[PDB]
Order: C-alpha cells, then structure tokens, then sequence
C-alpha cells in the first residue's frame, strides 16, 4: 500500500536550519516525482518545492527558491527537504506528496498530479522556550451554567484536555490555541452543565501538554460569593 | 503565475442535497494536444492531509465516491457534490498543473451544513483570583453552540469599546448538531483591570433580535 | 508427468561429459525443469534452470562458469554439460520439473538422478589389514577394506556366524580416487584366545575375495 | 501427435512462465484448431475478465475467421486501461485498443509470479512518448526522448529522459501496483447470414 | 542470494509424537517455499509447497505453515516410514532458486556414550609406506559427536575422514569412525597418537590413546 512516512519536524530558532524527511514504501519510489506542500497555522495550501523521478528537475516556490533544497536517496526511497535559514513565515505543517507522473515539468503531456500525501510534519520558527501551562478556572456564574478551565502561555504544541477523566464528554468544547503576543499560546475548554448539579458534581479539567511533561488537574468551583 | 480563484470562500449545504464549488484560472489550463484541462480537486478535512478527488478536470480518483464529479475546462472549472452526506464537509481546494509557473492551489472552499439559524448563548468568566497574583488579567467571553458562523463580538469596559486587545477561537462544526462555538480572550494588566469596573461583551447574531450583552461588575463577586 | 535421465557414468578428470533429462505430460511449452547436484553425504544445492521454448537459463552464482546446460524442445530433452570434470564433480545429479499454474508456480515429478564418478583410476581389489583388539569387558577388532575400485564390496565375518554387534561403514572416496572401507565387530575380551575372527571381503568387479585373520597383537 | 481435431493450445499463452512487458507486448496468432472458451471463462481465478463485442457466454457457438492472443503485464491501477476508449500512460503509449474493438479481456493477479523481494524490474513500460500509440501498435523504440529545443544526442539528463521505465514489483506493494498478468483476444468474425453462424 | 537455515540438526521423536521442523530465510521469500523429503536411497519427494498446501498423494499428518521469512513444518502423529531428511527450498520466479541443509528425523532414545577405541596401523600397512589411525565411536546417542586427532598434542586436521552408519534398526543408535591417514615417514617421526570424543553421554572429552612401537 501506498505509504509516506515524513519526520525532522520540530521547534527551530530563527535563522537555523532543519532538514525534512519523509520515507516512502508501496510503489517504486526510483520512478515518481515528489512535491512538498506546506500549510501555515489557519491558512491555505502552499506549493514548496519538486523534485524528478531522476533527480534532475528541481524547482521551488517564490517564497523559498533559494533558502530551501529538496533532494532524494533513490536507494533508501527518501525524500528530502533542506530547510535553510528559517523565518516565521515558515511555520507550518509540511506534507510530502506523490506525483502520478515523473514530475518533469518540461514534458507537460505527462504533467501529474497530487496523488498520495503524507500524514504531516509540524515545524514551528520561534525564539521561544519549552514551558508547560498555567490553568485558571472559568468560575461558573452566581435552566444551565456554563464552566470551564483557561490553559493560558505554553510553548509549543500541542495540549490535550480531558473533563472527569473523561467521564464528561457530552456539551464539551475545546478551541483551537490563539498564539499570543509573547510568543506562547492560549486555549480554552468549556462545557455546559446544568444549574442544578453545581454543588453536587465535582468537575475538574485534565490538561496534558507533553512537551514540558506537565499534566495538571484542576477543580473548577462556583464562586462561593455568600458568608 | 497561473491565479487560481474559487467561489465562493464558503457555502452551506443540507445533507442529501447538491453542492456546487466554482474555480477559474487566469490563464487557459488546456493542452490542445490530448484535450485534457489540468485541473484538479482536493477535500480536506480537519487535521488530515488533502485526499484527491479529481483530476483532468473530470476523471475521478479511484475509491471517491461517485456523487463527486468534476466539469468545466479552459478557464472555468466545477466541483459537484450531488448527496451531500454528513462526512464532507471538509475544504476543498482546486489546483492547476500546467506546469508552467510549478503549481498554484485555490484558496479552498469551506463546505459547512446547512440549518436553521440558531441563537448563541452567552456567558462571561470573570479572570481567577489565581491568575490576578500572577499581574495578567484575562476576561473571556463565550458564544456557545451558534449557527451561522457570521458572528461579531464587542468588549466594553465602563462602556468604552475594545478593539486590539482581544483574540478570538472558533470551534469546527459539532458532529451531531452541526453548531459553532467561540471564545474571545480578552487581555489586560492586572493595574488597568484595577482601573475599570464595568466589563461587558456585546454579541451580535442572526439569531438574535437585539444585541446581547452580558457584564460583571469589577470585584462585585 | 514423467522425465527420464540418463545412465550412471564414469569419466576421468578433464574429460567432457553430458547427461540427459527427457520430460513429457508438461502443461505447456513452458516449464522450468532445474538441475540439482547430490554429494555421497552432502545435502541439495540448485544449479540451473531453462525453460525449454525460450531456452533461458538462470546459472547459479556458485555454478555459473562450470557447467552449461542446454535443451532440445523437439525431443522435450534437457542437458547438463562439463567442459572439464574434475574429481570434486563426484555426485548424483537430478533433474526436478517446476509447472507454472497462473496463480503461482507447481512443482511435479523428479528425476532419479544420475551417479557420476570422475576418477583417473581403474579396476583395483582391496587390501586387507587387521585392526587387532587391544591388550587392555568387551574388545573391538576389525578389518580395513582400503585402496579398491569402483564399488562395492560386502564383507562378512566367519562366513555368515558373527553378526550380532558388526558395524561395516559406508565407504569413503580418498584424494587417490580410490575407496576405502573399515568394518568393526565388539567381542567379549574373553574370546580373543578362544574364537578365531576372520573377515570375508568380496569385490566382485575385481574378482577379488579375501578373508583375513584379526588376532590380538603380539607384543 | 498434432492433428485439427485437436484443441487450440490456450495453455501456452496463459502458462507462460514469463510474459513480455507492455511496451514490447507479445501477439500469437491461434489458427487452424478448434477452440473452447468454456475453460476459460469458468475459472474462478480471473480477476477481470470483461467482453466487448461481444457476450463470452456465445463464444463458443460462433465463427471467427482469425484469433490474435496478446500477452503483457502490468500494475493493479493499470489494468483498467486495458478498454476501447481509455487513455493514460498505457493505453496512450504502450497498448491501445481500437473502440470497435470485438474481442476479450482477461487478467489475473500474478504477484507469487512476477514480483520479487528487492524488487522485480525485469518488466518495463513505455512513459514518454510524443505522439499516442495506434492501435494494436507496437513501439519497442529505445531513442532518447528530447524534452526540451537541445538536442540528447542519445545522451540521458535534464530534459533527455529514456523513455522505458521499469515496475520494480515487490511482493510488499498495494494491489494497485501488483503485478497483473492480461491476455487479450482478438476475433475476427465472420461475413455470414445468420442462418449458419 | 537468500539463505535457507534450518533447525534443528538432527532430532527425536517417538511414533505417535509431533514433529516440529523450522526453516528461516536470509530476506523475505513471500510464500513461494517448498518442503521435501528424501529416504535413504531415494529421490526427494515433495509435501509442502506455497509454505501450506499439502502435496497431492500426501498422507494429511504432515503440514506446512509460515510467511516471510520463518516457515515451519509439522508431522502430526509420526509414523515408521517418516525416516528421513528434510529440507526447505524456495522459488522465487526470477531468483535463484535456494536451498537449506536439512534435518533428519530418527526414532527417539535415551542418551548413551559412545565407546571409543583407537586402532594402530598394522605392521602390513607400515610396510607399504602408509599409516592410517582409526579411531571408533561405538552405539551412541544423538548423532552430534566431535573427534579430534592429537599427535603428540598437535592438535590434527585435514588428514582425517570419518563415515556414519545409519541409525540401527533395533537400539537407535550410531557408530562413527574417523580415519587419520599419514605417510610412514611422518607416521615415524611421532609417539603418542590420540583422538579425543565429546559427546552429550560423557562428562568430559573421553580420550583413547597408544604410543609407537607400544
Ligand atoms: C494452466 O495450468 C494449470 C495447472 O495445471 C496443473 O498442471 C498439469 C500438468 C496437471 O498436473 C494439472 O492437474 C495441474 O492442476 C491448469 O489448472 C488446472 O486446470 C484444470 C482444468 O483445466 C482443473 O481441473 C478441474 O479441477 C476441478 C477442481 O479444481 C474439477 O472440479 C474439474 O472437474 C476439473 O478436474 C484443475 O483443477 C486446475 N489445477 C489447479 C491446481 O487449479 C489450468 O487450467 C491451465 N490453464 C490453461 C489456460 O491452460
């Protein structure tokens, strides 16, 4: 079957390099042009680089044409992208993907398509440092209450957040992170309830970010206002 | 470069009936030799990567379901989906080969479901006695499970309205209700958070008649 | 479903030689009949392949410039050639049929192989030494069949009276192209002074038999 | 013994233990036998076997003045452009079929035949090539296909790509690049009333 | 090429017992692998082929299994008839066809020692120019034995060879010789002559020795 296994993706500093890989098994690998497509965080897909079944075509996006190098091993059936002197604009998942034909871009007749993608590599350019969350919660207000815990500046992605152990799932959002000004990240996770079991219901949010191996629980309680 | 434009940037379209996805290009994508436009479609759903659908403007890709059928050529392309089932929705994009500037995508359509316009429900969660300690105050406001996605949110502190210090998120569409939900995280010191006593966002939707607006009053509770 | 291979040979090194391997009931024109080579005590090793139509070998690597084999689809024949035999060539030689069935490949019948001895020797009897029991409950004595040619030789003990306990090995080709045989036989030490023990060698292409006395040694 | 009552020998090309690649396809002409199809169709290991012109189940009860019996291998995907009236590499620049084809199409899955671990790249396929093939044309050509206004001059590199390309079939791949062993059957009906055929 | 390996060497097994034969590959073969059988004597015979289906005219005890590269052959309830060696080749359409070393099934038995005797060379063959030392390994069990010649504590190899006899048809158990052949003159310029056996039936290397002229 039909296979693209990409690596190398990481945190980068700006202005440092990183090289892509990105395995192939399942086709004569020696005899199909490859492409890298890349997409920023919230954006569309952007064309990157090319390379022919022989090696020899090699051609690069505007935005890349002489920073970036894309060449293969033949004998270990591996692509390869040279990410040279990175720049924020560059943060973005990198795909790898076939060509129904060689990819010889002069021929024209035998021009190919975008036929089996790769799973992605996440690559982010940052002058940022591994830190793990803070959670604050999201009190519910003095027929249904609304709750929620804040995972507010982390670095990098991703975090996964679980209600109850998972024994909440019904009603549960967790948004996408915001990249803040600072350079870290901020999500939110909520989940509606109703009125009457916000005193009878312990609930309690489970953040997980691996990066900086942190897993926080935290127990969201209503702002008790009476004495 | 060859310009790829689809229209529109996003459409809404209830389950089993016909959806329709444009997409010119600048210049002519045809080889007149074999009389083939290179043209081809993607769908991509949340977190995988692009799944091709079409290709030479009309041929469909092994295993794509056949209520996907392409159409057009020249300059003026069409991706149809003719039962539209809950699985696709998904963006999708258009994408010449010609080969000759390398290859441009479309900016991709947003292919979302169809329903009756639904209200959001609001509520404002005052920043933690936990995180005032740490000098950041963060105000968030939420627009729980609301269609259509069009939605505008408006912060007021002592009835003066914020722009420039707040971030939105928004949720894909629900599986089984097919709704949104948003999150805006409104940003302050913990000294200008001091400085103000009414904070408020005020929401605007389709589903409402009147704006809504929900407010705590600073160190009320 | 049948294939026919030639008669054992005899050769002297450096001598050319070629055996046959005729085949019939084929599914079709195009079959892989294969050579396989069988020392005295070795195991099996493949040689090569052709299919008979399109007279395609495949040599193996350790084979490849050694021998050259050929076919004749007219008699649905194959061959196995040596340009130059040499003594390590001593083997049996089977020719073994591979069918194709669509789906995979099926092999059928399998030759009953060819001897071939590649010696510079002749028509020799053996000699006969005694393995004397030793001086030092039960002794072992025997008797050596060395230096004859070709096989075989049948040796026996008091004319057909001592059985129980004889081991006669199988003989082994030495560098000198001839072969050499030992059969043993344990006794009780008690009767090395009372029971006479003597070995009948009989090598019938030599018209040659012997019976030779085994005593204990005088020291 | 060889005489015309006997049976069209339909194993030589089915049986092969090697097939021509597609660029370089084999034709046999069977003539002068008598032919029976029911063993052909009846075979439960045929993967694809699909008619055009006409119904395999009266092949037997009709009259062919000539049978041409084509022979080739290529991958899983491939074998869908074995039709009257498709296009693609193969169907384009390896193997075309007219689209007043009359005749056959079997194919069956040949991976414990032709796929090798480290790959099989005995068989080949012609990818470049200017104009599309005829067909039932044959181009076993080797020259140097110029991409570009300079010339190769035989000589392989950018824009000067050999037009052969090999399948490279290991055992491990997907099922649409296994290899697939098709026969081809050309007819050639007879002119005759329907009273006779 | 692809490296056919079997395991074990040689083996036991009772009539009514499973027998349990492997068969490793150098790379993945697919399932192209075939078993045979060759009783003394005979031509080999084919059971297995496709690494599972069973030969036409097979008895349905023996069976075949395995994929990629570790094959493995069973014979359910082994009979008096399945004395034999067996080996594993593969066929690989467009490779060269490769074969393993085998292994041979005997009937199963206690361990026993094997007795060791030295022979000297005669004075009839001293006479002629030529010396050969036998050394014999009497009933043993298993098979697996190890010789080695000692002149004079000069460990020997290259001068010796060594025949088997088949398993006897009423104990089970082998008989080995090992003939060491040296020339008069180099017979002559030694004293002690030795051959040393190692064997799963004896503690320690049992040695059996003679000097010259002794
Ligand atoms: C290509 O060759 C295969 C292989 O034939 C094999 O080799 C021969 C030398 C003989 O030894 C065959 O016994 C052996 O299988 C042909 O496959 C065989 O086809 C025949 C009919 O053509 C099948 O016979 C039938 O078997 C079924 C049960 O499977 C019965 O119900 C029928 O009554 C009839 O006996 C036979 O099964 C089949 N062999 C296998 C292993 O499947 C194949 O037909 C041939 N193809 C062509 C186009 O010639």
């Amino acid at each position: 079957e039909v296979q693209l296994v990409e690596s190398g993706g990481g945190v980068v500093q700006p202005g440092r390099s990183l090289r892509l890989s990105c395995a192939a098994s399942g086709f004569t690998f020696s005899n199909y042009g490859m492409h890298r497509v890349r997409q920023a965080p919230g954006k569309g897909l952007e064309w990157v680089a090319l390379i022919s079944y022989e090696e020899s075509n090699r051609y690069y996006g505007d935005s890349v044409r002489g920073r970036f190098t894309i060449s293969r091993d033949n004998s270990k059936n591996t692509l390869y992208l040279q990410m040279n002197s990175l720049r924020p604009e560059d943060t973005a998942v990198y795909y790898c993907a076939k060509d129904q034909g060689p990819a010889t871009v002069m021929v024209t007749a035998i021009r190919g398509a975008m036929d089996v993608w790769g799973q992605g590599t996440t690559v982010t350019v940052s002058s940022a440092s591994t830190k793990g969350p803070s959670v604050f919660p999201l009190a519910p207000s003095s027929g249904t209450a609304a709750l929620g815990c804040l995972v507010k500046d982390y670095f990098p992605e991703p975090v996964t957040v679980s209600w109850n152990s998972g024994a909440l799932t019904s009603g549960v959002h967790t948004f996408p992170a915001v990249l803040q000004s600072s350079g870290l990240y901020s999500l939110s996770s909520v989940v509606t309830v109703p009125s009457s079991s916000l005193g009878t219901q312990t609930y309690i949010c489970n953040v997980n970010h691996k990066p900086s191996n942190t897993k926080v629980d935290k127990k969201v309680e209503p702002k008790s206002c009476d004495k | 470069d060859i310009q790829l434009t689809q229209s529109p940037d996003s459409l809404a379209v209830s389950l089993g009936e016909r959806a329709t996805i444009n997409c010119k290009s600048s210049q002519s994508v045809l080889y007149s030799s074999n009389n083939k436009n290179y043209l081809a479609w993607y769908q991509q759903k949340p977190g995988q990567p692009p799944k091709l659908l079409i290709y030479w403007a009309s041929t469909r890709e092994s295993g794509v379901p056949d209520r996907f059928s392409g159409s057009g050529s020249g300059t003026d392309f069409t991706l149809t989906i003719s039962s539209l089932q809950a699985e696709d929705v998904a963006v999708y994009y258009c994408q010449q080969y010609f080969g000759s500037p390398s290859i441009t995508f479309g900016q991709g359509t947003r292919l979302e479901i169809k329903r009756t316009v639904a209200a959001p429900s609001v509520f404002i969660f005052p920043p933690s006695d936990e995180q005032l300690k740490s000098g950041t105050a963060s105000v968030v406001c939420l627009l729980n499970n609301f269609y259509p996605r069009e939605a505008k949110v408006q912060w007021k502190v002592d009835n003066a309205l914020q722009s420039g210090n707040s971030q939105e998120s928004v949720t894909e569409q629900d599986s089984k209700d097919s709704t949104y939900s948003l999150s805006s995280t409104l940003t302050l010191s913990k000294a200008d958070y001091e400085k103000h006593k009414v904070y408020a966002c005020e929401v605007t939707h389709q589903g409402l008649s009147s704006p809504v607006t929900k407010s705590f009053n600073r160190g009320e509770c | 479903v049948q294939l026919v291979q030639s008669g054992a040979e005899v050769k002297k090194p450096g001598e050319s030689l070629r055996i046959s391997c005729k085949g019939s009931g084929h599914n079709s024109p195009s079959y892989w009949i294969s050579w396989v080579r069988q020392m005295p005590g070795k195991g099996l090793e493949w040689m090569g392949r052709i299919d008979p139509s399109d007279s395609y070998t495949n040599y193996s690597p350790s084979f490849q410039g050694h021998v050259t084999i050929s076919a004749d689809k007219s008699i649905s024949t194959a061959y196995l050639q040596w340009s130059s035999l040499q003594a390590s060539d001593t083997a049996i030689y089977y020719c073994a049929r591979h069918v194709v069935a669509l789906t995979h490949l099926y092999p059928d019948y399998w030759g009953q192989g060819t001897l071939v001895t590649v010696s510079s020797a002749s028509t020799k009897g053996p000699s006969v030494f005694p393995l004397a029991p030793s001086s030092k409950g039960t002794a072992a004595l025997g008797c050596l069949v060395k230096d004859y040619f070709p096989e075989p030789v049948t040796v026996s003990w008091n004319s057909g009276a001592l059985t129980s306990g004889v081991h006669t090995f199988p003989a082994v080709l030495q560098s000198s192209g001839l072969y050499s045989l030992s059969s043993v036989v344990t006794v009780p030490s008690s009767s090395l002074g009372t029971q006479t023990y003597i070995c009948n060698v009989n090598h019938k292409p030599s018209n040659t038999k012997v019976d030779k006395k085994v005593e204990p040694k005088s020291c | 013994h060889h005489h015309h009552t006997n049976l069209c020998p339909f194993g030589e090309v089915f049986n092969a233990t090697r097939f021509a690649s597609v660029y370089a396809w084999n034709r046999k002409r069977i003539s002068n036998c008598v032919a029976d199809y029911s063993v052909l169709y009846n075979s439960a290991s045929f993967s694809t076997f699909k008619c055009y012109g006409v119904s395999p189940t009266k092949l037997n009860d009709l009259c062919f003045t000539n049978v041409y019996a084509d022979s080739f291998v290529i991958r899983g995907d491939e074998v869908r452009q074995i039709a009257p009236g498709q296009t693609g590499n193969i169907a384009d620049y390896n193997y075309k079929l007219p689209d007043d084809f009359t005749g056959c199409v079997i194919a069956w899955n040949s991976n414990n035949l032709d796929s090798k671990v480290g790959g099989n790249y005995n068989y080949l396929y012609r990818l470049f090539r200017k104009s599309n093939l005829k067909p039932f044309e044959r181009d076993i050509s080797t020259e140097i296909y110029q991409a570009g206004s300079t010339p190769c001059n035989g000589v392989k590199g950018f824009n000067c790509y050999f037009p052969l390309q090999s399948y490279g079939f290991q055992p491990t791949y997907g099922v649409g690049y296994q290899p697939y062993r098709v026969v081809v059957l050309s007819f050639e009906l007879l002119h005759a009333p329907a009273t006779v055929c």
